[PDB]
C-alpha cells in the first residue's frame, strides 16, 4: 500500500508539472503595433500602447506551485513503512 | 411527454385575445390562421429542445475499412429512403429525420471502450468537420478492433405533418413537450406573436414584457432542475496504483 | 506460489505490479521494497 | 386538500369584478365563461405544484429479462386499458394521468437497496433517456438479483372533467390544494386574466402588480416553510471503521 | 444542415409582417421581392459562419520545385476551368468557391509533419502574403522531403444561384445552416430589413431591438456550445525527457 | 477503535487527494479565438483578447489542501495506543 | 480577394433604400450617381486596409554606391514609364501606385542579414526622411557587403479607373476585400452618405448610428482574429552561450 | 508630459521569478537517488 500509494502522489506531481504552460510567452492583443511587436520580438527597445503597462500586458508562464500536503503524505507514508519494517535505512534523504 | 394542440390553442386564446390570430371582435371564436400557429409552436418547442436536454438518443453504425466520411443522414438509415448511390450503413436507433442531431456527445464501440471526440492529439481521435459528419482517420483502422459503433447525440423531436385534409380536426396532433415547458411556450408564442403590433405607449411594450416573462420562466426551471443532468462519478482506483 | 509470485512482482516492478495509466501521463513508480530490502541484505550477511 | 370550486369563484368574484369574466354591468353576477375560469385554474395548480413538492407518489414495476426501455406511460399500468400491443407491467401505485410524473426521484429494489439514478459510472446506474422512460441496461440483469423496482416521483393532481351537463352544478368540483396556496392561486388568476385589458395609466397595470404579488406570496409561503422537506441524517457508522 | 427556402421565408412572414417585403395591406401575401430576400439571407449566413465555425475543409497541393507564391483561387482547382496561363495543381478538396477560405488553420505535409504558420523565426515558417497565397521560401525546398501538402481553413457554404425562370419554385433552394443559427438569422434579416422605415416613437427602434435581440441570442448559443470546439492534449510524455 | 479511527481518517485523506481535479487545465471561453488556441496548445507564444488576463482566464487544477485537524487526530490516537500497551515502537516517524 | 462591383451596389440598396442615391420615389431603381458611390467605395476599402493588414508586398533595390536618397515612387519601377532624368533601379515587385506604401516594416539583405529601421545608434541604421524615402549613410557602404536589397511593407490596392464608356456596365469593376470586410464596409459607406441629410428627430441620427455599427463590427473582427498576424519565436540558443 | 509618472510610464524587464517547487523536486530526486545508491558523493553543494 505505502509504495502504491508513494507512486501515485509522485505521478500526480509529474503530471502538475509537466502538462504546464511553462517557457510561453503571452502578449495583450492590441497593446503593441506591427512594428513595436517586431522590436520587442528582436530584443530592442521598444514603446507600448498607453493603457496597458507591461506589467500586466505580458505574462511568462512558469511552473504552478506544489500545495504543502504531498510533502506531507510522502513523509507519513516513509515514515510508516520504515516503522513497520524496522531499519532506517538512512534514507528519506542524503544517505549520509 | 404529449400534449392534444387542442389545450394548447385553448389556453392561448387566454393571452392572444387582444389580435387577429384567434378573436372575431364579436364573439371571439379561433380563426383559421392554425397553420401560421402551428409554425411558430413548432418553432417554440425547438428552441426549448435547444434550452434544455429534454431528450437523448442512440444510433448504431457498421464500419468499413478505408472509409473516411460517415454522414449522419436520413438516407443511409436503415427504414429510409434507400437512395441507389448510397450504402445504408446506420443499422438500428430512433428514425433519423432532418432536425434530429443537435450534437454528438458519446462514441461507445462494441468492446465497451469510450473514444475521444473533438480531443486533438489524443489516442483515438474522431473529429467532426461538419457537425453532422464523422470523420474516421486510417490509424483509428489500424489499431480499432472494433466493428461498429454507437452514437448518442441531444435530440429535438420531428414535428408532425399537418395537412389541408387534416385541417379538420388539427385537434389530435400531439406536441412532444413535458407541461412545465408548455407553461414557459405560452410566453414564448406570446411574446412572437404580439411584437409586431401596437402603436399606443403602454400596448408598444407587450412583446418586450413577455420576452422577460419569457427569460425569468427559463430560469427558474434551471433552478427548480426539471431537466435531464448527468453528474460524473469515475472510479480512479482500479487503474492499478491509487490504492 | 501464487502469494510468493504476488510479493516478488511488487519488488521489481513487473506484471500485475506496474501501474497501468493512460497515454500523455506520467508513468513512473519510485521502488520502496528494493529500497528496503538493499539496506538489510549486508547487515543480515555479516556476522557470518 | 380539497376545496369547493364554489368558494373559489366567490372569492374571485372580489378580485376580477373590474371585467367581463363574472360581471353584468347591472347586478353584478356570474357569467357562463365557466369552462374558461376551470381552463385557467387547472393551470394555477399546476404551476403551483411545480414549485412546491405537495404530493409524492409510488409505483411497482415487475422486471423482464432482457428488456432494455420501460416507459411510465397510462397504457401500462393496471387498472387502465390494456392497449394489446402493450403488456401491462406496472402493477401497483397511484393511477397514472398525462401529467402526473414531474421527476422521478428515488429507485428502490425489492431487497431494500437503493440504486442511482443519472450517476454515470456508478456501479448500477439507471438512466432516463425520456424523461419518462427507464433505460436499464444488460449489466444491472447480470448483477441485479431483484425481481421488482419502486418508483417515487414528484405528482401532480390529475384534473377534473368538466361536461356540458355538468354545467348544471360546477359546484361540486373540488380543486386539490391546501388553503395557503389557494391564497397564492387568487393572485395567479387574477394576474392572467386581468393582463390583456385597459388603456389608461393606471388601468394598464394591474396584471404586472398582481404578478408581484403572486411572486411575494410564494416567497412567503417558502419561509413559513409550509410544505414538504425531507432532511438527511445518514449513519455513516455502521460500514465498519467509522467507530 | 440544410432547410427550405420555403420554411424560412414562411416564417419571416411573422416578423417581417409590418412592411412592404411580404404584406398586400389586403390579404397579406408574399410579393415578389424575393430576389432582395434571398440576397439578404446569402449575407446572414456568411455573417453566421463568420462568427462560429459550423464547418471547416481540406485541399491537397502537389508541390512544384523552385515555386514561391501559391495562390489558392477556383482556377488553379482540379475540376474547374483550366485557364491555359495555370497549371492545375491543386489535386483535391472541397470544391472552391469565391467565398470559400476564411482562414487558413493547419497545415500537414506526407510525412505527418506539421508545419508553422506565420511564426517568424521557427524552423520551416509558411507566410501568407495575401490570406489566399501561400508563399514557400527556398529553405523549405532545401529540407522539405514532402511532395504534397494538405491544407485545412475555415468555410464558408457557396450560395446556390437563383434564376428568372427558377422564379417558378423558389422553394426548392436549400440553405445551409443548422436549425439553431436559423432562429439567430431569422433576427439578423428582420434587423437589416426593417432599420430604414419609420417616423413614430416606437416605430422607429425596431430595428435597433432586433439588433439587440440577434447579440442576445449569439451570446446564448456560445454559453450553449452549440458549435465545434477542439481542445488540444499534447503528449509531452514522448519527447523522450519527460519521464 | 484506534485502529478503526486511523482507518477511517486515512482513507478520508485519499479520498480527497484521488477523486480531486489535479492535472487538468482549464480556459475561459472567449479567451482565445481559434489560432491563437492552437498556438497555445502547440506550445508557442500566442495572444489573448482583451479583458482577460492569463492569470485569470487560464487555470492548473493542482491536489487541495488537508486542514490541520487530520494530522492531529492521526497523533492523537497514536499516542493513546502506545500509552495503552507500554512500547513506544520507535515508530510515528524514522524508525531511527 | 475580390466581389463584383455588382453585389455591392445590390446590397447597399437595402441600406440607402431612404435617400437619392439609389431610389426614384416610384419604382425603387438605382439611378447614375455611380461614380460619387464608387468614390466613396475606395476611400472604405483604403480605411480598412489601414485598419487590418490584408496584404502586404516586395520590392528589390539594386544599390549604387554613394547614393544618399533612395525614393520609392513609380517613376524609378522597372516596367513604369522611364522618366528620362531618373534611374531605374526597383527592379522587381508587384507594381508600384499612387497610395502602396502605407509603412516599410523590414529590410532584408542578399545575405540573409536583417538591418534596424529608424533605430538610432544601432550598428547600420537607415532612416526614412519623408516616409517613402531610404536615406542611406556613408558608413552603410563602408560596411555593406550587399549588392541589393529587399523591402517588405503594408499595401493597399491600387483602385480600378472608372471610365465614361465603361458606364455601360459597371459591374465587371472587382473591388479587393474578403467577404468580411465588406459587411463592415457597408456600415463605413451608409454612415458616410446618410450623414448630411434629415431634419427630424430619429433621422437625423442615422449617421451617428451607423458609425457606433461600424464601430463594433471593428471591433468583432479584431475579437475573431481574421486578418494577419505575425508572432515571433526568436532562437536566442545559438547565439552561443545561452545553452 | 503630466498624468504620466516614470514609475510606471517606463519599465524595465528583468529575469521573472523561479517559483518555490522546481527547487523542492530537484533536491527529492536527488535524495531518492542517493538514498537509492548508498553514496552520498558530498554533493548536492559544496563538495566540501
Amino acid at each position: 500500500d505505502n509504495q502504491r500509494i508513494i507512486g501515485a502522489v509522485t505521478r500526480g506531481m509529474i503530471d502538475t508539472m509537466a502538462r504546464s504552460a511553462n517557457g510561453q510567452v503571452g502578449v495583450m492583443k492590441g497593446a503593441l503595433d506591427v512594428t513595436n511587436r517586431r522590436r520587442f520580438d528582436r530584443g530592442e527597445n521598444y514603446e507600448f500602447n498607453p493603457g496597458a503597462d507591461p506589467r500586466a500586458a505580458v505574462h511568462m508562464h512558469t511552473f504552478p506551485e506544489i500545495p504543502q500536503s504531498a510533502q506531507y503524505m510522502i513523509n507519513l507514508q516513509q515514515a510508516e513503512a520504515e516503522s513497520m519494517t524496522g531499519v532506517k535505512a538512512f534514507n528519506a534523504g542524503i544517505s549520509g | 411527454t404529449i400534449q392534444l394542440k387542442q389545450v394548447i390553442d385553448l389556453l392561448a386564446e387566454g393571452e392572444l385575445s387582444n389580435i387577429k390570430y384567434v378573436n372575431i371582435d364579436t364573439g371571439a371564436l379561433v380563426l383559421e390562421r392554425v397553420p401560421s400557429l402551428i409554425r411558430a409552436i413548432n418553432l417554440g418547442v425547438l428552441d426549448l429542445h435547444k434550452r434544455f436536454l429534454l431528450k437523448e438518443g442512440m444510433l448504431k453504425i457498421q464500419l468499413e475499412e478505408g472509409r473516411r466520411l460517415y454522414p449522419l443522414r436520413p438516407a443511409y438509415q436503415v427504414g429510409q429512403k434507400p437512395k441507389p448511390g448510397v450504402p445504408q450503413f446506420i443499422t438500428e436507433g430512433n428514425k433519423l429525420g432532418r432536425q434530429s442531431i443537435l450534437k454528438i456527445e458519446k462514441i461507445i464501440g462494441d468492446n465497451g471502450v469510450e473514444y475521444y471526440l473533438n480531443d486533438t492529439w489524443q489516442p483515438l481521435n474522431i473529429t467532426t468537420p461538419e457537425f453532422d459528419v464523422l470523420e474516421i482517420s486510417d490509424e483509428f483502422y489500424c489499431h480499432s478492433s472494433s466493428k461498429t459503433l454507437e452514437v448518442r447525440y441531444r435530440r429535438a423531436p420531428t414535428p408532425m405533418k399537418i395537412c389541408v385534409d387534416n385541417l379538420d380536426s388539427w385537434g389530435c396532433i400531439d406536441i412532444d413537450l413535458p407541461y412545465t415547458h408548455l407553461q414557459a411556450l405560452l410566453y414564448f408564442v406570446a411574446s412572437r406573436c404580439q411584437t409586431p403590433i401596437g402603436f399606443m405607449e403602454n400596448t408598444a411594450q407587450e412583446g418586450f414584457n413577455f420576452s422577460q416573462k419569457y427569460e425569468a420562466e427559463c430560469a427558474n426551471l434551471d433552478a427548480q432542475n426539471l431537466r435531464i443532468d448527468p453528474v460524473g462519478n469515475q472510479d480512479r482506483f482500479t487503474r492499478g496504483g491509487w490504492v | 506460489i501464487t502469494q510468493i509470485n504476488r510479493w516478488l512482482d511488487y519488488m521489481h516492478v513487473r506484471g500485475e505490479g506496474k501501474p497501468k495509466t493512460e497515454k500523455g501521463k506520467s508513468a513512473v513508480q519510485p521502488p520502496t521494497i528494493r529500497k528496503q530490502a538493499e539496506w538489510r541484505y549486508s547487515s543480515l550477511s555479516e556476522p557470518f
